[PDB]
């Protein structure tokens, strides 16, 4: 039922040593069908908001 | 944001200083001087007519 995408051509933009949200990473992809998808890290270094 | 520069003292010469600051689009400043009077101090010895 959810979006089934591939070729996840992502990237980064710029990064700071803040304590709040000061690392911005734009990421691109191909839309197969519009919806919503949830993101999550898989290591302990980087949290997401 | 603390940033310094070294500009020349010539009337009308347009000087540019570029600032690479994080988390924002970079910035450009321009400055030019016109009336750079060297007003000296003074003292007195006597008069004459």
């Amino acid at each position: 039922d959810a979006p089934i995408i591939s070729e996840l051509l992502c990237t980064v933009s710029t990064c700071t040593h803040s304590s709040d949200f000061g690392g911005v990473a734009v990421l691109s992809y191909k839309v197969e069908k519009a919806g919503r998808c949830d993101v999550h890290s898989h290591s302990n270094v980087a949290v997401l908001q | 944001y603390e940033h310094t520069a070294v500009i020349p003292n010539q009337v009308g010469f347009p000087y540019k200083a570029h600032v690479a600051r994080e988390g924002y689009s970079p910035l450009t400043l321009q400055m030019q001087v016109v009336e750079t009077s060297l007003e000296p101090t003074l003292n007195l010895e006597y008069i004459t007519c």
